[PDB]
């Protein structure tokens, strides 16, 4: 749930306050480019798969504590894309109402 | 004992022939007299006889019904009015 992933957040954070220090780093300043460079450098893993290698970094659900889902089309199985879709079928109500390098 | 050139008689128009004699089968098809001779050269029994009428009822009837329905269901055949819903 969102609990977790708070806990996984905090966690990312303190272990990036470490990372900052080891490195001797800045805290404040230390991006997520600082955090890949320092783990390439303390786990050097030349596995050619770069999914494979080491990684520090920072899908959910579609309902609360209560059970009621967030999106009123949730039950279609594919509320994102009916969602859009209702959204492109609106907007070409609306047009219809009112009246390359490019794939 | 009819008189004669006045029963499967067709004039020919202008010298067209080909046309005068297609012309006159397609009334003998019609009328049905080439399924008669065709069909008289060996004997039919009863029984399959019948039964090839009975076959001939029900295909007509059928084919009747299935034009019927594909015409009626021609109408819902148009674009789609509500396309993306």
């Amino acid at each position: 749930t969102e609990d977790f992933i708070k806990k996984q957040i905090e966690e990312f954070n303190i272990g990036k306050r470490h990372l900052a220090n080891m490195m001797g780093e800045d805290p404040e300043t230390f991006t997520q480019e600082d955090i890949d460079r320092a783990i390439a450098y303390l786990f050097p893993s030349g596995l050619f798969e770069k999914r494979a290698r080491p990684v520090m970094k920072h899908r959910a659900i579609q309902w609360g504590e209560d059970g009621r889902p967030f999106h009123y089309l949730f039950y279609t199985g594919k509320q994102s894309y009916y969602s859009l879709m209702h959204d492109v079928y609106g907007m070409l109500l609306n047009l219809e109402k009112h009246q390359i390098g490019s794939r | 004992k009819h008189l004669k050139f006045i029963a499967r008689t067709v004039m020919v128009q202008e010298g067209n022939v080909e046309s005068a004699y297609r012309t006159l089968n397609r009334i003998l098809t019609m009328d049905g007299l080439i399924e008669d001779i065709k069909h008289r050269r060996y004997y039919e029994k009863p029984c399959r006889r019948r039964q090839r009428e009975s076959y001939e009822r029900c295909r007509r009837i059928y084919n009747m019904e299935m034009a019927r329905k594909i015409n009626f269901l021609m109408r819902k055949n148009r674009a789609d009015p509500w396309q993306g819903c």
